[PDB]
């Protein structure tokens, strides 16, 4: 139901991986890494950012049941991407996903003769994994991403073309850089992204005719306390990611 | 050295009973939950030919059963694994299927009971369309009835989501006998109206006890349809003359609608006849929709729709 795939902070500490000795700091790294792998591959396979994101969620969720020590990100990522693409009606050929995953993880390696046993095996390997992903997710593959809710909000906040782009930027990055999607509903996360997008650009959106802040019209569970704490967390890790913030920095 | 799996139970929790799915269509079994006796239907996901991982068509159907939750739509309880492996869709079991009853000579319907069936069916249609889903496989056989007389629309294998723009959908969908003119003429920008055409064929089947137009090929099918509904004229069907398959398949044009006349025998009720006639309309644009059908005087005249026992 609504609570299956959402976790408390305490539950996030007790991840299947922490159970096999993986530091919580390390683990987040494994996550970000996969996300990158997903992003890089997704772009070379020329799928939509939507699918890339759907794959990324599958990944985050997978690793709340499975441990990194038993399923390496470089194995799951291609599998999950292959899947998300099928689900988002942008299906990519199995051979073609294998090929791109190879050159991504082995820019140097020589691609095997598709006739090889060692190649035939790695095809079967991907497929096995995609299956292990389905059964992990209990066949729940309909995702919902903050992005939908971004437009809905930004529009109704009447915010410049630019402000709006920064907001989706925040969205796509919260997926690579944080586990917000495992703790907060797409709608709530969207408010977080827009809040920060405003703080970053010195936009302030004035109080409705009622005294009610914009976000309340997007979700009444949300509060300034929360938004402030969350954007701080998100902004911090952005500051950590080389060149990420450069992308939206008002250079003028 | 196997792995965790909290959200996907092994199908072995069910004890198999007896293959319902004849013509090995599906490999569908009846089963009994080992602990509680609860009866279910199991469909295995085939994929003998899938060389592209888990069948994308399975993924679609699953997406759709997950979405649709409604009194007149069959219920997917969960999906099960085997533990080489295989995957099973698990459904609430339904006692009868409409085709089995219509074929059985002992079974008998009153006008009152038939009204009820059509009402539940049309309600189901209203619902899935409200939900942007096209069933695309309307037939007697795909319509189940529970031991307590509730109708369920079943088999979403061929079903698919739809929307608004120009649409480019797969054409060769729906059983031949239950397929509507649009598709046979090569339409790929079709919608909910194709399901209602199906509803029509089924409604009639409620009295004739037998699929009404059984063509051997599309040519033949379209022949039969013209011999029942009249012939396809840009006059009768505005802009029908825009399909390539129109004159490159030309069928005879000395033909006038016998929908009411030819069925007059089997159906007594003037209302039931009028409703059928509004479903079996040539131009999809002019074909009645589920909402108006439910409002048709057929459902609001005597005898009023009744419960199901025999
Ligand atoms: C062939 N397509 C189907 N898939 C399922 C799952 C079917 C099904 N069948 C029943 N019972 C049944 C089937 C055939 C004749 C009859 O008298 C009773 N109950 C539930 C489902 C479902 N879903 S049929």
């Amino acid at each position: 139901n609504n609570k299956r795939w959402y976790f408390t902070r305490e539950q996030l500490e007790n991840s299947p991986s922490r159970r096999f000795g993986v530091d919580p700091d390390k683990e987040l790294s494994y996550r970000q890494q996969a996300a990158n792998l997903l992003q890089d591959m997704g772009q070379r396979l020329n799928v939509s950012q939507l699918t890339i994101n759907t794959a990324i969620v599958y990944m985050h969720r997978f690793y709340m049941i499975q441990s990194f020590t038993r399923f390496p990100g470089n194995s799951v990522a291609p599998a999950a991407l292959f899947l998300a693409a099928k689900v988002e009606g942008q299906p990519k050929k199995l051979e073609h996903v294998i090929k791109v995953a190879h050159t991504c993880l082995h820019p140097q390696e020589s691609l095997p003769d598709t006739r090889s046993e060692a190649y035939l095996q790695q095809v079967q390997d991907l497929v096995i994994l995609e299956s292990i992903i389905l059964q992990t997710l209990g066949f729940e593959l309909t995702i919902d991403h903050p992005h939908t809710h971004v437009v809905k909000c930004t529009q109704l906040v009447r915010a410049s073309k630019d402000l709006a782009q920064t907001s989706y930027f925040m969205a796509t990055n919260s997926l690579h850089l944080t586990t917000f999607s495992l703790q907060y509903t797409p709608p709530v996360v969207a408010c977080v992204c827009i809040h920060l997008a405003c703080k970053w650009s010195n936009w302030e959106i004035p109080v409705s005719t009622d005294g009610k802040h914009w976000w309340e019209y997007v979700d009444a569970t949300v509060t300034l306390e929360l938004l402030d704490e969350l954007t701080h967390e998100l902004l911090q890790i952005l500051e950590k990611t080389p060149n990420r913030l450069k992308r939206i920095w008002n250079w003028r | 050295d196997s792995v965790e799996c909290p959200f996907c139970d092994e199908v072995s929790k069910y004890e198999k009973l007896a293959k319902i799915g004849q013509g090995t269509f599906g490999e569908v079994f009846k089963a009994r939950h080992r602990k509680t006796g609860q009866k279910v239907a199991l469909k295995k996901v085939l994929m003998e030919n899938e060389k592209e991982g888990f069948p994308i068509t399975a993924l679609r159907e699953i997406k759709i059963l997950q979405l649709l939750k409604h009194e007149n739509v069959v219920n997917l309880i969960e999906i099960c694994r085997t533990k080489k492996g295989s995957i099973y869709l698990v459904f609430d079991f339904c006692e009868h299927d409409l085709a089995g009853l219509l074929s059985n000579v002992l079974v008998k319907f009153t006008l009152s009971e038939i009204k009820r069936v059509m009402q539940m069916l049309l309600n189901g249609l209203y619902y899935i369309h409200r939900n942007k889903i096209l069933h695309r496989d309307m037939k007697a056989a795909n319509v189940l009835i529970t031991r307590d007389g509730v109708l369920k629309l079943a088999d979403f294998g061929l079903a698919r989501a739809f929307s608004l723009a120009p649409n480019r959908y797969t054409n060769r969908v729906v059983t031949l006998w239950y397929r509507p003119p649009e598709l046979l003429l090569g339409e790929r920008d079709y919608g909910p109206p194709i399901d209602l055409w199906g509803a029509g064929c089924i409604m009639a089947e409620m009295w004739t006890r037998s699929p009404i137009m059984q063509g051997n090929t599309e040519q033949h099918q379209l022949a039969l349809i013209s011999q029942l509904c009249g012939s396809i004229t840009p006059e009768v069907w505005p802009n029908v003359d825009n399909y390539e398959l129109y004159e490159k398949l030309e069928l005879v044009k000395g033909q006038k609608r016998k929908v009411k006349d030819r069925l007059k025998a089997y159906v007594r009720d003037p209302y039931a006849l009028d409703l059928i006639d509004k479903l079996l309309v040539l131009d999809p644009a002019q074909r009645i929709d589920s909402d108006d059908a439910l409002n048709h005087d057929f459902f609001w005249s005597d005898p009023m729709p009744s419960d199901l026992k025999g």
